[PDB]
């Protein structure tokens, strides 16, 4: 069919291209075979559908179903309120969610995904990096208030308040308040910081001197163990039975009769 | 049309079952094998990714299913609980999907 | 009014839709009631305004005021040069700034915000994650060369060169060169790394062995304190008054007269 | 020339504006002097070129050359399959790559750049933050499976599996499996975690108590060195020659003849 | 039209003052109470967020102002420095804003 | 038209060589000096950034080349291997580029 430039079936609507239809009030369908179906909706490009109020579809084969939703690029889906899909093959099924990049799925409340092939199903969580996808997602972030940065990381359901900066870290169920640092690291308890695994261990370098006192929660360096300054002399002297030199030069605390016998 | 063929249709209680695919489209992205008639997350056996040339088992794997890089499935030491329907999903380079169904019964 | 497809009031300008006006040279106004007012400016969608040179507004109710500025989505504002607003309700008031997601405000030079409800008013700073907004922003990044990753974090003014990876961390004034790790952590001094608070403390696990020498700034593990290998024997022997066995078997350094008396 | 609203030279194609040309099948060229040259391609705005199959150019002076490629904003370039450029002056020359912000270049496989003036030439790598550019890039990420967060950081070629969270950190050649934390930090070995440099050192605070046993890879706090609980008494008693008090009160292990002489 | 009502207009030196809101729009996002006639960052008393059901005090809070989940303000133990004008800001679900003004004098 | 001038064209074996620029466009972003006739990454001497007012040497720097904030180059203690062509790249505020070429021979 020849292109047509006229009004649509709604009030103050406009269709511009080939086989376009605008059905809402103040709607715009520009391009090839686009569909705008609600109030104040815009469909620009090739075969774009806008079904939500104030929803925008811009590009190739995009869908904008939620209210105040935006789909920009190649084959993006926005479903909930204030949800944004930007790039190639992104879907956002959470309120106030953001999917940016290649093949990212977000289904939590106020969650963000940036990169390639991650799924975030937790609330107030975030993903930065790369995963895998072969029909189903194989690395997900299922914890609440947890964040992941890297490649091929996983957080289970029921494990909350976790932070991962590394590769190939898998946190199991029942672990809370933990931090994992490094590549190929493992976490197996709550309220811990891990810098390695049971097969490979790392060293912490360039550490300042702590305080040696009764109540001091500071790390200790090698020089402090080498020198021994600032320790409790009495505790070490009664932990290890020591005969003090001043009490040895002047005979003190001896059993006299036993020294009579041998001598 | 994408087609799936079982060989043999009727199998013994200890032999091997092989499922082959004919008319596989070009320029694909990955494969995935399921159990039953529907594509379900909890009922996936194994999947393959062409970008990284990787194979990864799914939640419904027992240790007897092997995938080959031509969308072919091998099952060893079959029992009477392995009889029925199977589903194959093919993802293309444009992110569109295709489905196929196979079947076999064990005596 | 009926849609109209003709030229505008500028040179080589084009208006396409209902009640559009293009006033600049080589300008384009496509959609419903759009306004392009400068040179090489584009307004596409519903009620979009482009007031800057080479500024683009694409979507619903967007404003592009700066030079080389881009507003893409739902109700975005770009004000300065090379500033980008992408998503829903973002404003960028800094040169070479980037706001991506839902309700993010950036007003620094070369600063970036990704996520939900953060404000970055510092220079060369960055925010990744979630905050809060109820008319005013309640969590801001006001430091220079500082970065935040997580939920509900704050950095004050005058506190520079800080990095936060966690939740509910508030850095006060006068703190520089600090790192905070974990959830519900506290920082109270400069040149420190904190892995907890004064109520909850964390353990560092999977640490390799350090070096026990005169000048060694490496961490010490439990096995090294258990065994005691590599320490200065003389320093510990004169720190704790020890009578050596070889000097005890052979009577040395004794006061003879006092041993005469008791024996 | 006057604006023209008619069909193009392809099948079911559309040109809308001034001096537009659409040559592909089902192509759209809307704006001022746009060019769509392939199948299912869209050029919207000012002087946009779309040369790839299903490629989209939206904004001012954008180029989309790869298949399923997207260029959105001001002067963006997308070259490979599933590559996205969003913002101002971004180029993506890798398959499944993402450039977001101001002047970001990505040339790796599955790599992501967010911010201002970074180049990522490695595979499965990522950059978040700010760099520098004066004709050539002066800070690059050239490692595989490595991630950088901050300002002015560098990773060399051949150094893989590295994570940087900080400023002014330069990793040399031959270093693998390392983590750098803080501002102005240095790394000089493999399988290490660094929290400072050789001129400025940091302290680790708020650390829980470790375990003192034969095989315990946990950090030690100041209180444990102060008190000395849980150590091997025999190892310290034979490392430091101690004469035990119970063996001193009762004369044991003495050379009788030498005590005869002096006494 | 959004309206604000004070009760009572004239109050004693130790009583309670209550400010109510009539004709509040539906489908909102949050509220915020200020001191004076203009919306200012440094002159905010308290604010409320509906998404998380949260109330957070502002820089100009003394410890005597309470907000209720109907855009209602309660002030206790008023003095002669608490007399004058007050401003209310309402943010809707479309990110648009509304303003209202109330007043009361203490004797 | 952007022009480059050498002074002096013929120089001794131990003197200074100064390269100046005439008709420099306004509203720029940075400069960069190269060796030869083409813009190459491995053959950069020094570059300047106006946003941060910064000067940073390149891979082909020996320690004798200085840049000035008017796109001017100074070379000291020249040898017989420093004779030939040089290229200047200018980046504008719109991200477009400009090129210029200079030359000098040492006796």
């Amino acid at each position: 069919s020849a292109p047509v430039f006229q009004a649509g079936t709604g009030t103050d609507s406009t269709v511009a291209g080939v086989n376009n239809e605008a059905n809402g009030e103040k709607s715009s369908a520009f391009g090839y075979e686009n569909k705008a179906k609600e109030k104040l909706s815009s469909a620009f490009g090739y075969k774009n559908i806008a079904n939500g109020i104030e929803g925008s579809a811009f590009g190739i084969s995009n869908l904008a179903k939620g209210q105040y939703s935006s789909a920009f690029g190649f084959r993006n889906v926005a479903n909930k309120r204030h949800s944004s899909a930007f790039g190639s093959g992104n879907e956002a099924n959470g309120e106030q969610s953001s999917a940016f990049g290649f093949k990212n799925t977000v289904s939590g409340f106020n969650s963000s995904a940036f990169g390639s092939q991650y799924e975030v199903t937790g609330n107030f969580s975030g993903a930065f990096g790369m995963g895998e996808f072969n029909g189903q997602y194989q690395y997900k972030n299922e914890g609440n208030n947890s964040y992941m940065i890297g490649n091929k990381n996983k957080i289970a359901s029921g494990s909350n308040d976790n932070f991962i900066l590394g590769n190939n870290v898998h946190i199991g169920g029942g672990i809370n308040n933990s931090v994992a640092l490094g590549n190929n690291s493992t976490v197996s308890a709550s309220n811990t910081v891990s810098v390695g695994s049971s097969t490979l261990k790392r060293k912490i370098v360039n550490v300042g001197d702590g305080a040696i006192s009764a109540n001091s929660s500071d790390a200790v360096t090698g020089r402090q163990l080498y020198s021994g300054n600032g320790i409790d002399t009495a505790a070490w002297q009664n932990k290890l039975n020591v005969t003090r030199k001043n009490d040895y030069k002047d005979a003190n605390d001896i059993d006299v009769n036993k020294w009579k016998a041998k001598l | 049309q994408l087609t799936t063929e079982s060989m043999p249709f009727n199998v013994a209680e200890g032999k091997e079952v092989l499922l082959l695919v004919h008319n596989l489209p070009q320029q694909l992205f990955g494969y995935s094998w399921y159990k039953g008639e529907r594509v379900d997350g909890n009922r996936q056996i194994v999947g393959y990714a062409i970008g990284t040339q990787q194979a990864t088992p799914g939640p419904a794997n027992s240790g007897r299913e092997t995938i080959y890089p031509n969308a072919s499935l091998l099952i060893q030491n079959v029992t009477q609980n392995d009889t029925g329907f199977y589903t194959l999903q093919v993802i293309k380079s444009d992110l569109v999907n295709e489905e196929a169904t196979g079947q076999f019964h064990v005596y």
